[PDB]
């Protein structure tokens, strides 16, 4: 996040779930979220991510 | 036995290109005035102006056991002429267009495809045909059939 | 709004507009989506209104197996499976908001040993083989409806329906394509097609057959390059009353796709299973086998 | 042969010590044939053992090359078609009306 | 074509293009018009030639007096390598299989053809199947479902190949055009037209027009042709020449 | 005033077979509405005039 | 496609590849295509498609 000016916080990095731990304050109140965004993967040639 | 063969052509490449051209441009350009003014003794009004469509129709016919070019050479040396008749299907709208059905009947033309040509007069040869397309439709059923000889 | 489970076609072209149907599972089970495009200007909506379709029929939930649209008279015909596995064909009007149950598609498929066409009366016996629909079809020139699946049904009105004895219940329908001139092609999951003419009632088998084998060998010694011993029926369809099929070939040096004609007139003209009669002529016996056509020429 | 329907000259060439036979059509310049044929010359298959000549059908444009085999050509002679083959046999003469 | 037979003399048992357009006639009864010649030197075993023909006279079948095996049930199965075993279900000692029943063809309308060359028992024979790619099982038949044909050379060949009768009639109603040789002059501008009528006398090619016209010199003459059909396939044609 | 409907003799009611019916049966009614749907209409024609 | 007015044709249904067989005419000239559409999958609860 920015040095001091971030009004929110976002943290993910789970095992396989597209869930974040968005919370105000400094994670005094960890309110979990399930992210809308679907689950997409690019295709081929130019791209590869597998 | 004997069948026809149609591949669309890019009109700047009448002879040197025999491969498959795709239908891309839908704008007819005005590069005909300089050739239409070359006439002297023909019943053509100089007041009006004309303008060609893009793309050409290529026609040649194949029968097994021989080569397509020799078949086409035989065909023209006999008097083969491909009659083409195109019928147009109106688009699904009737508010901003009509349902009018129109057809054009044309005869093809003979074209000596440009190359080295070690022979003198008869050479690689393929029939060519104009390609019109009107405003207000997409569906064009083309019909190719023999002249009769 | 998502969770779309199926796309469904609208073949017709009316009101200067094209139509598609979106069926959705997971959520909004009692609801469907109608998508109308007016000359490239696209819109979609959720037609079954505030009430779920489960309000006006027994059961609890509703599953939309298949739906179809009729631009004339602003109609929707769709078949709903209910929680007890029963399939009910219900019609719906968009101009005025009704849905009405129009058929209660009976199960436990009946028998017809010789009743080649069977009006589906009530006093009909039933066999242990069940019924399983996978969709319907509308032929809107004569204003008629087809029901496919493990069986075929048809009608002109919407009161009764006709069952055809020839088509078995051991083969399930892949799909059905149309001439819009009177010719029905019905493809099965067995990769076999059945040809039916609207004037008659009998459904004529085509591709595993005497006529097809004769045609195939005839092409083989015709030595063409459109027929191969190994083939894959990638697709098939209709155009100006002629059946085309897109077929791929794994032939060595000829691993190629092409479209070819399937002339069914010749195909069932080469059907040698037929009556034969032996007469005596000039103190010799000749197979002067009988003529089944009612006439000579038209 | 000299054909007046198209004003051309037809040569039936056969190279010795080789089964190659072919037909060439040349244009007449001031009554004198020229090189550079109208179209590529027509080569016969190697099965043609011996050719013995050709004949135009009278008052027509049908060409007939005869010998160990029989080919018929319409048009100027660019294309010839089999009609009959004679193994170890050759036609001697032809009468036609 | 009999197997184990020299390559240089294969042509003596082969169809050629001379048979195109001729007709086949049977001594008993029958007349068919030849339409095509087919060559397949590999796919069928024992057969390399075929002719596609059209029946006008429906041909004569074998009697039961000379061949008493007709009054029984047939059962055809696959033999070991490439033959087919034919068994007569009736063990009646009146029917049997006579030694004169060689080079005969047994037909069932709807299935393959079988030629008998060997009789290994009094009710069991060996045969070759024409087009053996559509059997895939063991077949059974009855007394009056199959027939025999005798087209072999044994005892005298009984079929003939010969030319056919005239089948096309030319009708020209216009005066001074009936002459088989015609020379017509045209100046600049004026055109000349003629009409012909074509009348079939047998089965006629409805889709393909039956008169192909050829031009000796297309560079000086313009030829416009119309060809239409009648109810009884009478062909009206007219050509304009300028 | 005459009332007319279509009946099949093989699958008709008993009363229609003896001309004592006043109301068509189920099969007769369904076949009659099918004939109206496919478009069959009767009419009566006097013989003498 | 529509009854007669479709100027193109589209057909897929392969084993796993997001490819169609889009072609003009009536598949006289089968020109294959690879769609540039990302490969997406929806998430959960309301939805399932697995
Ligand atoms: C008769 O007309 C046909 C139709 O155009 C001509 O066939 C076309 O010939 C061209 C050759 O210039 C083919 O191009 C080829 O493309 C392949 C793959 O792109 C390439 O590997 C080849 O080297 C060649 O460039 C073209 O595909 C072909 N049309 C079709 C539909 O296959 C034909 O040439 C004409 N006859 C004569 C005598 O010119
Ligand atoms: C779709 O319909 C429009 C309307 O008719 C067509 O556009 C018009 O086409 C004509 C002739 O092709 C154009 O006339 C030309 O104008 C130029 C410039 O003034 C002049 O130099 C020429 O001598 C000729 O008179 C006209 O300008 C053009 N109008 C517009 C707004 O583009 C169009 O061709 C139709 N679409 C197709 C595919 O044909
Ligand atoms: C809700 O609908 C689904 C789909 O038809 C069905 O399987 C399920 O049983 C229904 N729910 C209940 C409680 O019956
Ligand atoms: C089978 O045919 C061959 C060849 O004609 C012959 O030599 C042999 O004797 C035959 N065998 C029988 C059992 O007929």
């Amino acid at each position: 996040y920015t040095v001091n000016h971030a009004p929110v916080f976002i943290l993910g990095g789970f095992y396989d779930e597209k869930s974040i731990l968005f919370s105000d304050s400094n994670f005094q109140d960890y309110v979990l979220l399930e992210l809308s965004i679907d689950s997409c993967w690019v295709g081929s040639f130019y791209c590869p991510i597998l | 036995h004997c069948t026809w063969l149609l591949v669309l052509n890019k009109f700047e490449k009448v002879g040197l290109h025999l491969s498959k051209d795709r239908f891309q441009d839908h704008e007819p350009i005005d590069t005909v005035a300089k050739v239409f003014q070359k006439l002297t003794d023909s019943p053509i009004d100089p007041s009006e102006n004309y303008l060609s469509f893009p793309y050409y129709l290529q026609i040649n016919f194949s029968c097994p056991g021989q080569n397509i070019e020799e078949l086409a050479r035989k065909g023209h040396l006999m008097g083969m002429k491909p009659m083409v008749q195109i019928n147009y299907m109106y688009s699904v709208n009737f508010y901003r267009w009509e349902m009018e059905n129109v057809q054009i009947l044309m005869e093809a033309a003979p074209m000596r495809s440009t190359g080295y040509c070690p022979a003198e007069a008869m050479c690689v040869l393929n029939w060519y045909t104009p390609m019109p397309f009107k405003n207000g439709s997409v569906v064009s059923s083309v019909d190719i059939y023999t002249n009769g000889i | 709004s998502e969770c779309i489970k199926r796309l469904c076609p609208v073949y017709a072209s009316g009101n200067g507009s094209e139509y598609v149907l979106a069926l959705t599972t997971g959520k909004n089970e009692g609801y469907i989506h109608i998508g109308t495009i007016t000359d490239g200007l696209v819109s979609f909506e959720m037609v079954p209104d505030g009430w779920s379709v489960c309000e006006k029929l027994p059961g609890k939930n509703c599953s939309i197996d298949w739906a179809t649209y009729i631009a004339d008279e602003r109609n929707l015909l769709l078949l709903v499976k209910i929680d007890s596995g029963q399939f009910y064909l219900v019609n719906f009007n968009t101009e005025f908001k009704t849905l009405n149950i129009l058929y209660k598609i009976p199960e436990f498929i009946p028998e017809a040993k010789e009743l080649d066409f069977l009006v589906l009366l009530d006093t009909v016996t039933y066999t242990n083989t069940p019924m399983t629909p996978k969709g319907l079809f509308f032929n809107t020139l004569n204003n008629m409806l087809y029901i496919w699946g493990n069986f075929i049904l048809q009608s002109y009105n919407r009161e009764e329906f006709i069952f055809l004895a020839d088509f078995p219940k051991e083969s399930t329908i892949k799909y059905m394509v149309n001439s819009f001139k009177g010719q029905m092609a019905v493809v099965t999951e067995n990769e076999e097609i059945w040809y039916f003419l609207e004037g008659g009632y009998d459904v004529y088998q085509v591709v595993p057959s005497q006529g097809w084998e004769t045609y195939h060998n005839l092409q083989k010694m015709q030595k063409s390059s459109f027929h191969s011993e190994d083939e894959s029926l990638v697709s098939l369809f209709f155009e100006d009353g002629k059946l085309f099929q897109l077929v791929y070939l794994f032939d060595v040096g000829k691993e190629r796709l092409v479209k070819r004609l399937l002339p069914v007139g010749t195909l069932m003209e080469y059907n040698l299973p037929k009556p034969f009669t032996v007469v005596n002529q000039g103190n010799y016996q000749a197979i002067s086998f009988t003529h089944t056509c009612p006439f000579k020429e038209i | 042969l000299i054909d007046q329907e198209t004003d051309s000259g037809i040569y039936l060439f056969n190279v010795q010590d080789t089964k190659e036979t072919y037909v060439t059509v040349a244009m007449l310049k001031d009554g004198k044939p020229s090189p550079r044929p109208k179209f590529p010359s027509f080569h016969f298959p190697s099965t043609f053992t011996l050719p013995l000549g050709m004949i135009f059908h009278p008052r027509s444009h049908f060409l007939y090359v005869y010998g160990s085999q029989i080919w018929v050509s319409m048009d100027g002679g660019n294309t010839f078609e089999m009609l009959c083959n004679l193994f170890s046999h050759h036609v001697t003469k032809t009468s036609n009306s | 074509v009999p197997l184990t037979m020299p390559t240089n003399i294969q042509w003596k048992k082969r169809f050629k293009t001379i048979h195109l357009g001729k007709t086949i006639e049977f001594s008993k009864t029958g007349l068919a018009n030849i339409k095509n010649v087919y060559m397949h030197k590999t796919e069928p075993v024992g057969f390399q030639t075929s002719i596609h023909t059209e029946i006008i006279v429906p041909f004569g079948i074998e009697n039961s007096k000379d061949s008493p095996c007709l009054l029984s049930d047939l059962e055809i199965t696959y033999s070991g390598k490439l033959y087919y075993t034919i068994k007569l279900l009736s063990k009646n000692p009146l029917h049997e299989l006579k030694s004169t029943d060689v080079e005969k063809s047994v037909l069932i309308p709807g299935y393959s053809s079988f030629l008998i060359m060997n009789i290994t028992d009094k009710w069991t024979a060996s045969a070759l199947a024409t087009m053996p790619q559509a059997i895939k099982s063991n077949l059974k038949f009855l007394t009056g479902s199959w027939f025999l044909y005798n087209f072999g050379t044994a005892g005298g060949r009984k079929w003939s190949i010969s030319t056919r009768q005239c089948n096309y009639w030319i009708q020209q109603d216009s005066l001074d055009f009936m002459s088989l040789n015609l020379v017509k002059y045209i100046d600049v501008g004026n055109t000349i037209d003629f009409q012909f009528k074509i009348i079939p006398k047998a089965m006629s090619t409805f889709p393909i027009p039956p008169v192909s016209m050829v031009v000796g010199n297309p560079g000086l003459v313009e030829v416009k042709t119309q060809g239409v059909f009648d109810l009884n396939e009478n062909y009206y044609l007219d050509i304009h020449v300028s | 005033i005459v009332t007319i409907w279509v009946y099949d003799p093989e699958s008709a009611s008993t009363e229609e077979l003896i001309w004592t019916a006043k109301k068509p049966s189920l099969s007769s009614r369904v076949l009659t509405k099918q004939m109206n749907t496919l478009g069959q209409r009767p009419f009566i024609f006097t013989v003498e005039k």
